[PDB]
């Protein structure tokens, strides 16, 4: 595990970063990456939401033992997933997500890079992003394991949390290591 | 001696004094090249980075302006600001020196016992109708000085040269828009060397200019971080004359006029790529009233889709937005037929509308007429005029403005909206007139603080200079923090769609809510629902 | 002992005291017969002169009222005054004593160190929907006394009995109207014997009543000199429910319900001319919403043409006219669906209109909705209600009223218009409500000066009694001279089409101009132009 | 000549009664009668006009030596005339006019009574009557002769004039006898 690591026990937990109102960013492109370790079949690791109203959202979850991502910036829901490799083997794994409007990218450990290039006409901007939620509890699929070096468009949310950031709020069965 | 090294070479700027004993001095760097000359094979081509020099470049006087022709009244009276029309003389003595190689920008830097650290940067995108102008007209020294910010007036390809498209691949227009972005790239990288802060660049403009400002925020070519704030004064991406939707039609008509209407686009482009720049710029392509012949075009790349849609889909990044309108924008619209007794004949009114409708919407007619008649005085010709002018003003400026503010806010962007009710009283503008299109420019540039100028003749009162300061302090504070109230009786509250608080800028600034809520709704709400059956 | 000889015989009236120490006494002559009983072969027939008696007739108590049935809520809530509905109890204890022979009128004479000479006469034409009521409800003693005028409340054939027409010759309706004229003839000839001045008869009424007042001025049967002035309070000949345009349809439906729908009219009339008066009056003929089943009808003689046309053609004599409306006439219209939080659901509003349009006009819909939405607060449910109520109020009362005042003046008649903004605050009418239909009646009858009554329960404040006096003094002055200002801070200026000055009657009377000019125009101007394509 | 008589000399004259504003009457029926004496072929004796704006009007004139009347209450102009008898013989003559909406009546001296019953649909009211003009000068057909006992809906205008009525205004070559 790379640097700051957080442990999610039974009963789940949730680290939430709430962007200060006049600072909820919009983005055409997105760089999301995190290193985990878990023995679950289903669970949501990270989820970014656009202030209530606007629909847009980004989700990093594990469906049937395979890490994947689902998001929506305005058209339909676009998903991309590493269905070959398996990652719920309790061992260390790192996933990297990339978005450029609708077109997206995913990559686990060292497996080949996956590319999703959505259908017809696609929308581009992830409007007014207001919260990053780690723990996938609120979405009803608690996570149990360890997360490290979480990087989202420049934010190393996990350190921020560790360094008691005025905006990060930890609640639940989460512990620092 | 004022010297500064850039990533392209060193340059010398001439220092200047201001006509006031409160305004410090300013170092002007006029004529700075921010891109490769759009000439020969580069005409109708995305701008290129500029070529470097070793020595020291003399940047002490305006470089040639872009190809235009304003003299012979072919200019759309209504679209251009009043000060520009009511003084074509002085204006001509600016754009008299032309050249196809015109991509240059001017930098105004202030000189210091008040603020330490990099100074904010305000880039002014000038604009008339996309066919003429030059940031050389707007001298941002008093602003630069009085505010403690660096001001940059820019020059970009206009007319045919800047926006001609063939509808297809031959020419994808939006050249002047790309020029404006190239200016911003140059700025974001080198304004640092002048003491500027590339993390606080605010692009602002008036009329056609503010339209660019807005279009700029809709293009993906303005990537995150380029510029942080925007001020669109009396101008949007939503107005009828902000975009050209028949770029081919008017391209071929320009082709036909200089002998080139070949059946193949690519040949037609090459054909024009030859003609003397002055031969193309002197033709006479006429657009439907209240529309543009040459200008920004929905190319699918720079301008991805119809501005109006992008706006509704939130297809823009988040910036600090400030925009507004003036009380009597469309002065020129009615000034046309206001009899000696300052009135409007009911038949001229009944006509003006029927006509306005024919051009903007080819029954609503009777609904418009109703909505714009003060029945509690259905016969006063002076009133009949005020409302007839509001018609244009509301539709062409106020409605689109609010439309923008409503969406920009609903999507996270911190927005501030203003209404301008105060102009300089001269003899060129009738007495019954009010703040017309562009009457805010001289107050945003701090002209009053340096007394009448060849450009702005008006004999500024003590109020004008006072109000000029009130305005500048907002604009700059905004450019400084993204809040017209920080840092330097009325707090300009934020604009939200639910309360629509706007600052009524006049001699009695004060926050009101829902500017012209009624008409604004007739245009964004009722008229559509109807033309929807 | 109070005795008076008439051209039909002598009669004795009972004297009465008033609940105030400023109001003198009054001699009441209740039950006076002004025409031959409309019975048997006389039913559905123009009224006849009354038959004389030799002795002395006891005229000391109300004579039976005409055939009606109000109890079982079949009464059009919206059309009837609020005080009438919010108290059906007390009302019933008036019309409980019925009879087909009901053509009688009540005379209220004052008794004297102030004015010498014949006293003016104010004839009050009561009215609800033409189906019920009795001038017996309105006790004009305080008025009679406080003003020094003689007041006459009249009774006339209502419901089927009074306005049933077959569309042809069988029955030409308008019987109740002829009854009202017969009362006026009787008055013009005998009111002299009571000290009355037959040269200063002012007929006034509220709602359905004021509709009669107006129709009376349109019928040639009211010859020059009969009466000289008119006051139409909250009521016209122009409202949707003032006239029945399908007299046959509803006549046959009444026929069918009592077994009589024969193919021949004359037989159908005779058929009904037999049935027990109470059998006809208890049926249940339902008219389209906002319309009447039985009432005045365009017969070509009494009512020569459509009121609206006659009005435009000046087909009326000249009288001194005074008319007006109350702020929230159509309370009952919305009171129907005002949730616990005193609001109106945008879906209930969107509905109420769509429905209102379906009934009054079988697109305008979207125009109405726009016109009646305060966009500077497009979400406040309390506001959404105020405007929804104005919709009805404007259309059903204000617009027709102004329409009338505009023509009556443009044709020489001296007109005065008023808007009533003040009601008595009780617990039966919501707090958010305002002057509803009929809230002016108790102030015109001087009720406040005699404290709460079984009919008008409200606990009148000192203001109510004060304002009651201000109103009575106008009404009477008007009845006296034809000017609300003569003889007895605010001068009720005259209403002219060019300035439309109206007296805003409230706690702060004051003359304003162009009452609700905007909406009034939407209805008399725009809506028509549109439904005209 | 019956009672009050007025003499119109050369240069014509004009006696005008101006109803006080708030008293300009409207009427469905009209009774107009006057006694004259003249040797003219053309001339207008009496004319009642509705306050400027409203069109309605009533006119009593002599056309080609025969007394007649023309009026209009809202539809067309309706005229009725005694074309048989002659009256411009310098001798005394009395004419009586009657109106009831459109239907009208005329009668000279003792000749049979004439009845005009206008065409299609007819209007009825003579709105806001504002002035009675005797002398037919303003209408451009001056009268010269003698007029007596003028009766209009109850107004004996000629006496009124004689008794210096606050509203009657005499101007021109008119003299009392
Ligand atoms: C003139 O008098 C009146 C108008 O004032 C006319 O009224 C009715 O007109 C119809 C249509 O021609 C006749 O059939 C009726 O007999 C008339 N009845 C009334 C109410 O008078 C009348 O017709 C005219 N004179 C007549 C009866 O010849
Ligand atoms: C321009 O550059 C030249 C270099 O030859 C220098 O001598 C001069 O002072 C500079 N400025 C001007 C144009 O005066
Ligand atoms: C240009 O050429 C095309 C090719 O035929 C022609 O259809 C078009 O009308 C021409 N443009 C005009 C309108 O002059
Ligand atoms: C001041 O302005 C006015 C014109 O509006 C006029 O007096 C003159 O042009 C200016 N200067 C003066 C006082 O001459
Ligand atoms: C009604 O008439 C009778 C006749 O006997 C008379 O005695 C009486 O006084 C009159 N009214 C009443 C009940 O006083
Ligand atoms: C009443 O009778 C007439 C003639 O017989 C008929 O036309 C009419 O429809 C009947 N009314 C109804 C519909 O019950
Ligand atoms: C006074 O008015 C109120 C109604 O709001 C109520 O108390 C009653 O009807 C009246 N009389 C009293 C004080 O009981
Ligand atoms: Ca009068
Ligand atoms: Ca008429």
């Amino acid at each position: 595990h790379a640097g700051t690591t957080y442990i999610f026990s039974k009963g789940g937990g949730q680290i939430t970063y709430k962007w200060p109102p006049n600072d909820r960013p919009s983005t055409r492109a997105d760089r999301l990456a995190i290193g985990f370790s878990t023995v679950q079949k289903e669970a949501v690791l990270v989820r970014v939401d656009s202030s209530s109203g606007l629909g847009d959202y980004l989700e990093l979850h594990i469906h049937q033992g395979k890490i994947g991502v689902k998001f929506n910036v305005g058209t339909d829901d676009i998903a991309i997933e590493e269905s070959n490799a398996i990652i719920n083997d309790g061992k260390y794994h790192v996933v990297r997500f990339t978005r450029s409007g609708g077109n997206a990218t995913l990559q686990v450990d060292s497996w080949p890079v996956i590319e999703r290039y959505p259908a017809g006409r696609q929308l581009t901007i992830f409007n007014s992003q207001a919260t990053i939620i780690i723990g996938g509890k609120e979405q009803g699929q608690p996570f149990q394991g360890q997360l490290s070096g979480l990087y989202y468009n420049g934010l190393k949310v996990l350190n921020m949390a560790a360094e008691n950031d005025a905006n990060i709020a930890i609640v639940g069965n989460v512990r620092l290591v | 001696d004022p010297l500064v090294t850039t990533n392209f070479g060193k340059i010398r700027g001439i220092k200047k004094e201001l006509n006031n004993e409160i305004l410090g001095p300013v170092i002007q760097f006029l004529g700075v090249p921010y891109a490769a000359p759009p000439t020969g094979e580069h005409r109708f081509q995305p701008p290129e980075p500029p070529s470097p020099w070793s020595d020291i470049r003399n940047a002490t006087q305006f470089a040639p302006v872009c190809p235009q022709n304003i003299i012979d009244g072919r200019l759309p009276e209504v679209m251009l600001p009043v000060w520009f029309t009511n003084n074509l003389d002085v204006v001509s003595s600016y754009v008299q020196d032309q050249s196809e190689d015109c991509l240059y920008l001017n930098i105004y830097v202030p000189t210091i016992r008040d603020s330490g650290g990099p100074k904010p940067v305000m880039v002014y995108i000038h604009g008339g109708s996309y066919m003429e102008g030059t940031g050389n007209l707007y001298d941002g020294s008093v602003l630069a000085s009085y505010g403690n910010v660096i001001v940059i007036t820019v020059n970009y390809r206009l007319g045919v040269l800047g926006f001609l498209s063939t509808g297809d691949q031959a020419a994808k227009g939006n050249y002047g828009l790309l020029d404006l972005i190239q200016a911003l790239r140059w700025t974001s990288e080198n304004i640092g060397f002048f003491g500027g802060d590339p993390l606080r660049i605010t692009v602002f403009g008036s009329g056609a200019g503010g339209s660019c400002v807005n279009l700029l925020t809709l293009s993906h070519y303005s990537e995150k971080g380029l510029f942080q704030r925007a001020i669109a004064q009396s101008g949007t991406a939503l107005s009828s004359w902000a975009v050209s939707f028949q770029p081919a039609k008017y391209a071929r008509i320009l082709a036909t006029k200089v002998g080139c209407n070949v059946s193949d686009t690519v040949e037609l482009v090459e054909c024009l790529q030859k003609k003397p720049y002055k031969e193309l710029v002197d033709q006479d392509v006429q657009p439907a009233r209240y529309h543009i012949a040459f200008g920004p075009v929905i190319d699918g790349d720079v301008i991805p889709d119809d501005p109006q849609i992008l706006m509704e889909q939130g297809e823009f990044l988040n910036y600090d937005i400030m925009l507004g309108v003036n009380q009597g924008e469309g002065l020129k619209f009615v000034e046309n037929i206001v009899d000696s007794d300052d009135g409007v004949s009911a038949s001229d009114f009944d006509f003006a509308v029927s006509n306005f409708v024919d051009n903007l919407y080819g029954v609503l007619r009777e609904t418009i007429k109703f909505m714009y008649t003060d029945w509690a005085d259905r016969h006063n010709p002076e009133t009949r005029r005020k409302t007839l002018l509001a018609l244009f003003t509301d539709h062409q400026w106020v409605a689109p403005a609010v439309a923008t503010a409503d969406l920009h806010s609903n999507f996270g962007s911190p927005t501030y909206f203003y209404a301008f009710y105060h102009h300089c009283q001269t003899d060129q503008v009738p007495a019954w007139a009010d703040a017309a299109h562009g009457d805010e420019v001289p107050y945003v540039l701090g002209i009053p603080m340096i007394g009448p100028t060849e450009l702005f003749p008006c004999n500024f009162s003590k109020n004008d200079v006072m109000l000029s300061a009130v305005v500048m302090t907002y604009w700059t504070n905004f450019a400084k923090t993204g809040d017209p109230n920080q840092p330097v009786e009325v707090a300009w509250t934020r604009y939200s769609q639910k309360d629509q608080l706007y600052l009524h800028i006049g001699l009695k600034p004060r926050v009101k809510e829902h500017y012209r809520a009624n008409k604004v709704n007739l245009w964004l709400e009722l008229v559509p629902h109807l033309h929807n059956l």
